[PDB]
């Protein structure tokens, strides 16, 4: 699950 | 010459007037100013319930 | 109740008020002196031309009214010594504490110098322009003198030497104000 | 020419020599003991907005709550200062407007520039729509000011270094003031309205006679241009403002100045000047973009006000001396108080 | 009262010198320009030289160059004229005249012909 | 480079307020100064609403993630965040475009970009935006979202810098008619206001490529690894945004100032 953001 | 005759004219007119003395003309400045103090609401604000701007 | 009828008419006022600050923002003032308005249409653009014809010689006064004018059209003719008294006036409006942001579109009508120019003696033709040159590019260089020497990059001098397509020119040169203008403020000029 | 020349000069002293005479004590000597007026501090209550171009001149109605006010876009809006609502906009023919009047009546409004006309504008009408009811052509220079008496007679100095007495009803002159060797800039009525005073770029103000159509006193002491001249609401005294950065008050039974307001700091031109109702403060508006308020008597500044980003053209008090409007460059009148 | 009085003319042999003085009154001299103007017989005003608040930034027409020099004094309130091998076409009534507003750069209606700030002028005459 | 760089919780909340409150006074500024009401400065003030939200909405991401439906207020926020993003990316393109129309259509300006005109394009803009950030999050898992916002950007950073390059070449046609008479400045402004952009976004659009590209090539994961310290550059442009536009002009600097 990303941490922050989205796509990483 | 035109010019010149209608400035004597001027001149020798406004020379001969009437001068009360700057002591008076003072005087009657400084009673004025005095006199009518209360009624200036710029020198003394009014309260902001009788002021017609903001309230 | 009557402050909502003071309002509806004070709606109709600044919906007025919107369509006149595009046609002003739209239209280019100009500024003609050597009491009339003309308005004028070229490639769909608006200019709006004031002359000072019916003012008397004493402009010290009524000059500072064209403070927010796009540019002032100086004309010139090439006895009395006519052509240092249009450089005195010239250096006035340029140094005016109200007028030091306006720019200047000169025009140099009508086509000895050595008597009431002593600078001229030694003078050469530039080389990015005949006795004729020689004498027209001297007078152009003078007003020049005076725009380059207090400018400080806020208003130009564009000179034209006029004698049909002055039209044009005003046009062109009233282009390159705006863009200089804009280039400033961006700080790419 | 040369004896004349002499005979004129021979009565410039004698002049001089009463002026000197009259003079005794200095108007600071008297004033010295009165308690100052204090810190004066006033606020913008009101910000008109809707000018596109910057205001040349501003007057308030005799309701002291309905102000016109001219641009050089070429409109003469007349605002509600109590409630901010514009209640007329009025498109001019020409758009370089240097002066507008507000009739006492309330009925008519006077405005006019470098197109040399006075064009009086009726607000009333059966149709409630503002149309010119009278333009007046006869001055060869532009109009600077502008005052009416009554609804038929309004006086007007121009450029052309002459002011005018109108009849608006048959739109002739009725008198013509002839004296001042430079454009005439500002003009100021008495309460009994039967004297004005005007100021010049001849660095002279003159007091005429609306009745008999002649000059009566000729005021000298500023170094540069009058631009703004006010009479005190005694009617005995009046206050110019000069190019040479001072405001002066003469004294017209005194036939000479009584005090100057200036200081070091201060080296820009005034362009406005008006009183206070009780004329205890001097208001002078300056083209460093900010007001001073002068204590009349005292001569020492009493306050500021410093709203306006530009050039401060115009400065009017109401006849109830609630408030004080200024125009500005800027483009925006405020309301102070 | 603003009062410039001209004084120094008179009748000078061709490739003679004249020295003008300008006395200067009711105003502060040293917070204000000076120029000279002349108007020579069947002519218009035409500017002659004028001279910074300082006493700085000096300029003239091509006529007088190299043959007139403009000089001020602040302590007396005199404008200078010092007028050196005259030839008879500098023959004018020679007028001492102030920028209208102090401080200022420009200089405006100095010849405009009903200009307030204007001497008397002085006459000049350089004939045989 | 099977883990990802950590970047403190605080590290995130710090710059989203340093940016929140440098982006208020932007707004004050035009709100407050009726002279600053040209077309002009309402792409600017566009520009200053679309960078506060992307500080905040990333800020207001970092204190979910520390406290903690889940799934819900997450595609919410991320939704507000590309919003941000594109809305910002246009608002830039939006000054690039009305400056070169003030200096290429010079005379024409004020009949081109009317006040309702500039309304209509920046409401436009907006809901273009907004319609496009929802959907791309809704179809996050779908690779052509990639593609298309890939494509918006380098379209957009071509234009802006095409648009900037023409304006330069015609400020340096003026430079020599003036220098005729009786250049670096032009190059520094140019350099910072494309270089900034550059620096700031490409890094974000650089992983996004690699993220379709090469998923599992070993140079590109370790590219791929620093995606928190993509996002700070991404919230370094909306601080570094208000001093290189609005702060540039003397009326808006001489307002702010005052306040
Ligand atoms: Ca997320």
């Amino acid at each position: 699950r990303c941490x922050h953001x989205r796509w990483c | 010459i035109a010019q010149a005759r209608k400035l004597v004219e001027q001149l020798k007119m406004e020379a001969n007037i009437d001068r009360i003395k700057v002591s008076k003309a003072a005087a009657d400045l400084m009673a004025y100013c005095e006199a009518h103090a209360k009624e200036d609401p710029l020198l003394t604000p009014v309260p902001a319930s009788e002021n017609p701007f903001r309230e | 109740n009557e402050e909502k009828a003071q309002r509806e008419a004070n709606k109709k006022i600044e919906k007025q008020l919107q369509k006149d600050k595009q046609v002003y923002r739209a239209t280019h003032r100009l500024l003609l002196l050597g009491i009339f308005e003309t308005k004028f249409q070229v490639d769909k653009v608006n200019f709006h031309m004031f002359d000072v014809g019916g003012q008397r010689d004493e402009r010290r006064k009524w000059i500072q009214c064209f403070n927010d004018v796009t540019a002032i059209i100086f004309v010139v003719a090439s006895q009395t010594n006519r052509l240092q008294e249009a450089l005195n006036l010239f250096k006035s409006i340029w140094n005016n504490r109200w007028l030091r942001t306006i720019s200047v579109i000169l025009f140099l009508n009508k086509q000895k110098i050595e008597d009431y120019f002593p600078e001229f003696a030694r003078y050469t033709t530039p080389e990015d322009a005949p006795r004729v040159t020689r004498a027209k590019y001297f007078i152009r260089d003078e007003f020049l003198r005076i725009s380059t020497a207090s400018g400080d990059g806020r208003h130009y001098c564009y000179p034209h030497f006029t004698c049909t397509e002055n039209i044009r020119r005003v046009f062109n040169d009233c282009r390159d104000i705006i863009q200089r203008m804009h280039l400033r403020q961006y700080e790419l000029l | 020419l040369d004896q004349l020349r002499q005979e004129a000069e021979q009565l410039k002293n004698q002049i001089r020599d009463a002026r000197k005479a009259c003079a005794d004590a200095t108007l600071s000597q008297i004033t010295n003991n009165i308690d100052p007026v204090g810190r004066i501090q006033m606020r913008t209550r009101r910000t008109l907005r809707g000018h596109l171009a910057k205001i040349y001149a501003m007057h308030w109605g005799t309701d002291s709550r309905l102000l016109v006010s001219a641009s050089q876009d070429g409109k003469l809006i007349i605002w509600d200062s109590y409630t901010t609502n514009k209640v007329h906009a009025i498109p001019l023919r020409s758009s370089w407007v240097m002066t507008c009047a507000y009739a006492p009546s309330g009925n008519y409004v006077a405005c006019g520039g470098l197109d040399n006309i006075c064009s009086i504008y009726n607000l009333k009408t059966r149709e409630g729509n503002v149309r010119v009811s009278r333009e007046l052509a006869g001055h060869t220079g532009y109009l600077s000011c502008c005052r009416f008496l009554d609804d038929n007679q309004i006086v007007t100095s121009s450029g052309d270094t002459t002011c005018a007495l109108w009849d608006i009803e048959t739109g002739q002159q009725t008198t013509t003031f002839t004296g001042h060797t430079g454009d005439v800039m500002s003009l100021s009525l008495a309460p009994d309205t039967r004297l004005f005073v005007s100021g010049a770029c001849d660095a002279s103000a003159k007091l005429w006679d609306v009745r008999e159509g002649m000059c009566r006193q000729t005021f000298t002491g500023h170094e540069s241009d009058i631009n703004a001249i006010c009479f005190f609401p005694n009617g005995n005294a009046f206050a110019t403002g000069s190019d040479d950065a001072t405001c002066r008050l003469f004294d017209l039974r005194a036939d000479q100045e009584l005090m100057t307001y200036s200081h070091d700091n201060i080296i820009c031109g005034i362009t406005s000047v008006s009183f206070s109702k009780s004329g205890r403060l001097l208001l002078a508006g300056y083209d460093d973009f900010n007001c001073n308020v002068w204590d009349a008597l005292k001569a020492d500044r009493a306050g500021v006000l410093a709203g306006h980003d530009n050039r401060v053209s115009c400065l009017g008090v109401t006849d109830d001396g609630m408030a004080v409007a200024t125009g500005s460059w800027d483009s925006f009148l405020k309301i102070w108080n | 009262q603003v009062q410039l009085q001209e004084s120094g003319g008179g009748l000078v042999q061709p490739g003679g010198s004249l020295r003008l003085s300008c006395a200067a009154s009711g105003f502060t001299f040293s917070n204000y320009k000076m120029n000279w103007v002349r108007q020579a017989p069947g002519k218009g005003l035409e500017w002659v030289s004028d001279i910074s608040q300082s006493g700085a930034s000096i300029s003239y027409t091509g006529s007088v160059k190299g043959r007139f020099t403009i000089s001020r004094d602040n302590a007396k309130n005199t404008l200078y004229l010092q007028m050196n091998s005259l030839k008879p076409e500098d023959t004018a009534v020679y007028y001492c005249a102030r920028c209208p507003a102090p401080f200022t750069r420009d200089c405006f209606d100095v010849t405009s012909t009903t200009y307030a700030y204007r001497g008397q002028g002085t006459q000049v005459t350089v004939s045989s | 480079c099977y883990e990802q760089l950590f970047v403190s919780p605080e590290v995130f909340v710090t710059l989203g307020v340093i940016s929140l409150l440098e982006n208020i006074l932007v707004i004050v500024a035009i709100a407050k100064n009726k002279n600053l009401h040209s077309p002009m400065y309402f792409f600017i003030c566009s520009l200053a609403v679309a960078d506060m939200l992307v500080s905040v909405s990333n800020g207001s991401e970092t204190i979910v993630i520390t406290l903690l439906f889940t799934v819900n207020i997450d595609n919410v926020i991320d939704s507000v965040i590309c919003s941000s993003l594109l809305a910002s990316i246009c608002s830039l393109l939006s000054i690039a475009v009305d400056r070169y129309f003030t200096i290429f259509y010079a005379l024409q300006y004020h009949n081109i970009m009317t006040v309702k005109r500039v309304g209509i394009i920046i409401s436009c803009i907006w809901a273009a935006c907004t319609v496009s950030g929802i959907l791309f999050i809704i179809y996050s898992d779908s690779s052509a979202v990639i593609i298309c916002l890939i494509t918006m950007f380098f379209t957009m950073l071509a234009l802006m810098a095409s648009l900037y390059v023409h304006m330069f070449l015609m400020a340096r046609l003026h430079i020599k008619r003036i220098a005729v008479l009786p250049n670096m400045k032009g190059a520094i402004t140019l350099t910072i206001l494309i270089g900034v952009f550059v620096v700031c976004w490409a890094p974000f659009f650089l992983h996004l490529i690699f993220y379709i590209s090469c998923p599992q090539n070993p140079y590109c994961v370790c590219f791929m690894s620093h995606f928190n310290l993509y996002l700070i550059l991404i919230m370094c442009n909306s601080i570094i945004d208000p001093l290189i536009y609005a702060l540039r002009s003397q009326e808006l600097r001489k307002t702010f100032k005052e306040i």
